[PDB]
């Protein structure tokens, strides 16, 4: 399928029954379904705890980096979870919900204080 | 912000004063009878002609026509179409229309003083060589083809009648008025290839020249019209 | 100035002399075509012109030629031609309802031209029309001209025989006229002509806005004009000569007048000319008291001291009737360009 | 190998068709002030400019009241200078008016412009014409108005792999890494564009 224009894209594919998902961080175009054809499967990600507690995820650094020398776009829960790794700059919009949910809790236990 | 009003003038002392033109159907025929019968049909007719305006037009001129149907849509029919003759005298003068719609074509007689008519309209005054255009049948219809909704083509108010020297294609060879003749006098169709030079020789044998040259069937008018026009100056001023 | 009104040259040098109607089908069947024409035909047509029917008929085609593929050429000496026609044979009200609807027509007179215009204004001696087209001038904003002292003559005369006194669109208009020919930088004149013309503007912002004062005029944002009067004054007392007008007194009762008992577009932490009004007139009553303590005449009648410009009007006349005979020169010298440039298309067909 | 050529032919007569008698500028510029919504399109307009569509005027309509569309006169952009305190104009060269247009309010026009006082040597096309933000400066009040005056760390996970990378290298290099920032010109959202780059209807 040659597509006009477009551009490529890592982004998440889906995998896994429902209510059993599991993502994968992937190079392809930006006119590919979502479930649609890749180039190179770069990475996973569980948003499920182990039997630890701890969830997994996995990172190619090199080839990730050779991507995007290419020239390829992020998308945002990618390059979030990027920028919540560490090799990539953290995210603006996950500042402002931390702070939200912060000012959120403040203000509950303000009403707690009040109510009791 | 009001319109603007284009506003056109021409100033041409040769092209500008067109003096005269009379009606095909004021004048008599040639039989014989009573001019009291022809003056009293005629002051009817302008007396109507005082309500009615008849914008003069001739052969060859589309003609807009709205009428007063008795059972019809609106209780109106308007019809476009082209004039392929003019005929008969007196009241019942009439005129011919045609037109090809939806592939089909159509044609009216429409008596030009029945109150049953309303309103006529020239989108186009021109006229054709030929007096007779009933060859328009056996033409190819995109000749005859013309739109409905096609609004009057200006024409100056005071201008010699533009003629349109064209000649026309027709259908192949089986006609129903056998036009090659001399009888007709018609050159709008192409004979080079409605037919051969042999049937161009075939029929110049039905050449009788001599009807030109006769001039006891001729008919002179000039008195006749003459005293017909101070008829109508006449009744327009009384 | 019946001289530098007249001018044979314009009249008696290089008529076109062709067929009216001739002109005039052509250039209806190449606008029915829709093709683009050459400013040209239309300036032989006007050359030609010689009756008023004639003139209404060039006033349609230019209609068409504004509203035809070509519009920015605007050439000069063609919209003279046209102005000459038509105020020699003595159409004001088509003048006036084409410079009033410049944009339905698009007149655009230069300095010479304009003061023709008006001279002759001045000698049928009418006003509205004079001061409708002063208003236009305004709106053209094409001040930089010896026809600075005509404007100049022309409102400081009229503002003073208005007796109108409740009339927005006219004391809008007024105020905005009244500053654009005072930039020159020139007297006591100017300069508190500039002060009255700022307190008009700061009156019409206080009482319908600063909307209307930017939006179909051009003019600054800064809403301080009272600031800005004050700040005038406050400079002209530190600095000359300041032959004064009691319309320092209509500047008082403005102020007091305001000072009686949607979109925001004033912004938040600067306060609003209506929490200002106070202070305002604090400072301007502060103002009064130090140029009285400072020229405080205010006899001297201001459309009067526009005769003594007369003198130097008539000497920087000479300098516009030499700018107008070089333009005349300059036009000869390139229309020629033209005429070989139509026989260039005829030897190639 | 079969050819076709009504395909062809319908390709260039659609575009020959479209390319002739395209709706003008002027015809799907202009808008009913009382519906807000462009004829030809029956789109509604944004909130953000539902009042500015309301109130102000556009910039041929502006430019068909002085001569010439007044070439090398003030028009500012009105979205630059309310979004920053530093003056913003255009440097208009070159002037086109549709004739189409009734009022003579629509067309193209451009030419050198400057943000900041950053003026460039490039007269290049206008940024959206057609909107009711546009705003005429006089020519007084204009040299006032015209008059105008390191690094970065890596990401910790970027900067301990080049740490790891020079230290399995061998040389010490305990200086910390960095890159250049001020050669990166982070450019803000209203630097303009190239209108051809984008089409049209
Ligand atoms: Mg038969």
């Amino acid at each position: 399928k040659a597509y006009r224009g477009g551009h490529l894209t890592i982004r998440l594919a889906l995998g896994g029954c429902t209510n059993r998902p599991f993502y994968r961080i992937v190079a392809a175009h930006n006119k590919c379904p979502r479930d649609g054809r890749f180039v190179e499967q770069l990475g996973s990600y569980d948003p499920l705890p182990n039997s630890h507690g701890e969830k997994l995820v996995a990172l190619n650094l090199d080839r990730i980096r050779h991507w995007i020398g290419c020239g390829a776009h992020l998308s945002k829960p990618m390059e979030k979870l990027l920028g919540l790794a560490g090799f990539f700059p953290l995210h603006p919009m996950m500042i402002t919900n931390a702070e939200r949910l912060r000012r959120k809790r403040a203000r509950e236990v303000l009403l707690a204080s009040q109510k009791t | 912000q009001p319109p603007p009003k284009p506003v056109i003038v021409d100033k041409h002392r040769p092209v500008e004063p067109e003096r005269r033109f009379l009606s095909p159907e004021f004048i008599p025929r040639r039989g014989r009878t009573d001019p009291l019968k022809f003056q009293i049909e005629r002051k009817d007719m302008l007396e109507r002609r005082k309500v009615l305006h008849i914008p003069e037009f001739y052969v060859g001129s589309i003609l807009r026509v709205t009428t007063a149907d008795p059972y019809a849509s609106g209780k109106i029919s308007q019809f476009l179409g082209i004039c392929i003759q003019r005929s008969g005298r007196g009241l019942g003068a009439t005129f011919i229309l045609r037109n090809v719609i939806e592939g089909q074509g159509v044609e009216i007689c429409f008596e030009l003083y029945n109150p049953r008519v309303q309103e006529i309209q020239v989108v186009k005054l021109e006229k054709r060589l030929d007096d007779s255009l009933l060859y328009l049948r056996d033409a190819l219809p995109e000749y005859s083809t013309f739109d409905v909704n096609m609004k009057p083509v200006v024409q100056e108010p005071n201008q010699k009648v533009p003629v349109n020297e064209l000649k026309v294609k027709m259908k192949p060879k089986p006609w129903s008025k056998r036009w090659e003749r001399p009888n007709f006098n018609i050159k709008g169709i192409r004979f080079d290839l409605c037919l051969t030079e042999q049937q161009m020789k075939e029929a110049q044998k039905w050449n009788q020249p001599w009807l030109e040259f006769d001039m006891m069937r001729e008919y002179d008018t000039s008195k006749i019209e003459a005293a017909i026009w101070k008829e109508i100056e006449a009744s327009k001023r009384s | 100035s019946s001289a530098y009104v007249d001018s044979h040259k314009w009249e008696a040098r290089e008529k076109e002399h062709y067929c009216l109607a001739d002109l005039a089908s052509l250039m209806d069947k190449t606008f029915e075509r829709k093709l683009p024409v050459s400013s040209l035909t239309i300036s032989r047509l006007i050359d030609n012109i010689s009756s008023r029917e004639e003139i209404d008929h060039a006033e349609y085609y230019l209609y068409k030629f504004r509203h035809s593929p070509n519009c920015w050429y605007l050439r000069n000496w063609t919209i003279h031609t046209w102005i000459r026609q038509c105020l020699k044979y003595d159409a004001q009200d088509k003048a006036l309802y084409t410079l009033v609807n410049k944009v339905q027509y698009g007149i655009f007179p230069d300095n010479f031209t304009f003061n023709l215009l008006m001279d002759s204004f001045i000698k049928k001696e009418n006003y509205k029309d004079a001061l409708s087209v002063v208003f236009e001038v305004m709106m053209q904003e094409a001040f930089e001209v010896p026809s600075t002292q005509l404007l100049s003559l022309y409102v400081l005369f009229h503002c003073l025989a208005k007796k109108t006194d409740f009339s927005w669109e006219e004391e809008r208009n007024f105020g905005a006229s009244l500053l654009l020919p005072g930039l020159k930088q020139k007297n006591s004149v100017g300069f508190s002509s500039q002060l009255y013309g700022y307190a008009l503007l700061g009156k019409v912002e206080l009482q319908q806005g600063l909307r209307a004062v930017y939006h179909n005029m051009p003019l600054i944002w800064k809403p301080g004009y009272l600031d800005r009067a004050l700040q005038v004054m406050e400079k002209v007392a530190a600095s000359p000569e300041d032959i004064k007008l009691c319309r320092e007194a209509l500047d008082v009762l403005g102020a007091v007048l305001k000072a009686l008992t949607k979109l925001v577009e004033q912004l938040d932490i600067e306060e609003t000319e209506q929490s200002k009004l106070p202070q305002y007139l604090e400072r301007f009553k502060a103002l009064h008291s130090k140029l009285q303590a400072l020229k405080i005449e205010s006899e001297g009648l201001l459309s009067l001291t526009t005769q003594l410009v007369k003198e130097k009007l008539s000497t920087c006349e000479a300098e516009d009737i030499a700018t107008y005979e070089q333009n005349l020169q300059q036009w000869h010298l390139d229309l020629v360009q033209l005429i070989q440039r139509e026989q260039q298309q005829r030897e190639q067909a | 190998v079969r050819p076709r050529l009504i395909a062809e032919l319908a390709r260039r007569v659609r575009a020959l068709r479209e390319q002739l008698n395209r709706p003008r500028d002027s015809q799907l510029y202009a808008v009913d002030y009382e519906t807000l919504t462009r004829p030809f399109s029956g789109r509604r307009l944004p909130v953000r400019a539902w009042a500015d569509v309301r109130r102000e005027s556009r910039l041929l309509q502006l430019l068909g009241r002085l001569p010439l569309f007044g070439l090398g006169r003030l028009v500012t952009r009105k979205s630059w200078l309310w979004q920053h305190d530093e003056p913003c104009y255009w440097r208009l060269t070159r002037v086109r008016p549709d004739y189409t247009a009734q009022n003579l309010d629509h067309g193209k026009a451009w030419g050198i412009l400057t943000f900041k006082g950053k003026t460039e040597s490039e007269a290049r096309e206008i940024e959206h014409v057609m909107y009711h933000d546009w705003r005429l400066v006089p020519k007084h009040e204009e040299e006032a108005f015209t008059a105008f005056t390191a690094s970065v760390p890596y990401p910790p996970l970027l900067r301990a792999m080049i740490i790891a990378e020079r230290q399995k290298n061998g040389d010490t290099s305990t200086e910390e890494p960095m890159l250049n920032v001020q050669r990166i010109r982070m450019e803000p959202w209203d630097y303009p564009a190239k209108q051809e780059d984008k089409g049209r209807a």
